[PDB]
């Protein structure tokens, strides 16, 4: 049972430095190498370096010099990588793994984003169909979550029961800022008598919102 | 720098049958002592990569034998004897001989399943956001297959659009079809003088577009 774990997300100003953590257990830490990748969308899997806890001894690849900064700390079993000066180009999901031949065992990943847009929680927004619409033996609907920052949004459905046909829609850019939707499709046979609800959670500013589908 | 070269970057197969990636490095694997360090990981949609198979043939652990790996000096292949859904990912073939360990630029698997037309359904903006001054009418398209489709937005039957967003899920392991939200948004003013607004997609599994549109006069 070997695992490694990574602080949270993290949104730095452009010119700051984030320090992540690999917290790594059942095995003995010091013997094996903690391989540091980056993944970017678009850029596939990026070898950062990597360092050897117990002497200390690290190897990076040349773009990284003076960027990445491994260090290890032996006593907690915590490997750390600074990222100094961020760029736009440094926003990307960072992973540690292990390594000795082969990286065979991958943390879950820490997303860095670096911008100068500050934190912005969501609008989120029932939506039903119109007038002369539906029909059917089911019903699809969904929650517009517009306008906030950083990523990751978590939007769940607490439909009365029959129902999940769920489908997340990844987000996109627009005007500076993400906007995302979900659809459910439950039978007519329970709509609108029972209650449907999305409800919408963003980490980044600490909200939860609920919007009942009327 | 080792340069590790896969094809295909996109590979669609039917369930059971035969899938085979290749990767190709631009100097030898060999190692020092003698063994060569070519690995190949999966990324399964939402996870982190993980090994699936290392030095050229050697399954890990919680690997299945229908993958198998094979090769010699700068040409190495990934066999996967009998595919199904929970094999849809990303493979990636990898270096860990020379400094710095590089990777393929992955091959995406997708299941070639049948055809099937879109359930286009269609949103007027909601009163709550119709008072902050912007509205956006939301078209679903889901579950379909193939990927490829095209969707216009039509105000008033002339307008034609331009202030859209399209976003596609992945395929979906259950039933391998994919879906998408098109976003045409509109500010509350706009929006206010027209009344038809249309949702048009096109799809090889029909010769018609599939049309879904709501007025704002209508009931
Ligand atoms: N994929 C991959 C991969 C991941 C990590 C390593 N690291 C690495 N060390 C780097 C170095 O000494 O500077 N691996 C070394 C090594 C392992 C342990 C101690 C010293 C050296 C190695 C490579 C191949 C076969 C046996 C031992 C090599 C390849």
């Amino acid at each position: 049972r070997v695992q490694l774990l990574e602080s949270g997300a993290e949104l730095m100003k452009p010119g700051a430095s984030v320090q992540i953590s690999c917290k790594a257990t059942g095995y003995t830490f010091s013997e094996y190498w903690i391989e540091w990748v980056k993944e970017r969308p678009g850029h596939g899997l990026e070898w950062i370096g990597e360092i050897l806890p117990g002497s200390g001894r690290t190897n990076y690849r040349e773009k990284f010099k003076g960027k990445a900064t491994f260090t290890a700390d032996t006593s907690s079993n915590t490997a750390y990588m600074q990222l100094s000066s961020l760029t736009s180009e440094d926003s990307a999901v960072y992973y540690c793994t292990r390594g000795y031949s082969s990286m065979d065992y991958w943390g879950q990943g820490t997303s860095v984003t670096v911008s100068a847009a500050k934190t912005t929680p969501p609008s989120v927004y029932p939506l039903a169909p119109g007038c002369g619409d539906t029909t059917g033996s089911s019903v699809t609907l969904g929650c517009l979550v517009k306008g906030y920052f950083p990523e990751s949004v978590t939007v769940t459905w607490n439909s009365g029961s029959l129902s999940s046909s769920v489908h997340t829609f990844p987000a996109l850019l627009q005007s500076g800022l993400y906007t995302m939707s979900s659809s459910v499709t439950v039978p007519s046979s329970t709509w609108p008598s029972q209650t449907v609800t999305c409800s919408v959670a963003h980490p980044a500013s600490s909200t939860t919102v609920d919007k009942k589908l009327e | 720098e080792l340069v590790m070269t896969q094809s295909p970057l996109s590979l669609p197969v039917s369930l059971g049958d035969q899938a085979s990636i290749s990767c190709r490095p631009s100097q030898s694997l060999v190692h020092s002592n003698g063994n060569t360090y070519l690995h190949w990981y999966l990324q399964k949609p939402g996870q982190s990569p993980k090994l699936l198979i290392y030095r050229v043939s050697n399954r890990f652990s919680g690997v299945p034998d229908r993958f198998s790996g094979s090769g010699s000096g700068t040409a190495f292949t990934l066999k996967i004897s009998r595919v199904e859904a929970e094999d849809l990912g990303v493979y990636f073939c990898s270096q860990g001989t020379h400094v710095p360990y590089t990777f393929g630029g992955g091959t995406k698997l997708e299941l070639k399943r049948a055809d099937a037309a879109p359930t286009v359904s269609i949103f007027p903006p909601s009163s709550e956001q119709l008072t902050s001054g912007g509205a956006s009418v939301v078209c679903f398209l889901n579950n379909f297959y193939p990927k490829d489709i095209n969707v216009k937005w039509k105000i008033d039957g002339s307008e034609r659009q331009n202030g859209v967003l399209n976003s596609w899920t992945d395929q979906d392991s259950k039933d391998s079809t994919y879906s998408m939200s098109s976003t045409l948004t509109l500010t509350k003013d706009e929006y206010e003088r027209h009344n038809s607004y249309t949702c048009e997609a096109t799809h090889k599994t029909s010769t018609s577009p599939i049309v879904k549109s709501f007025n704002r006069n209508e009931c």
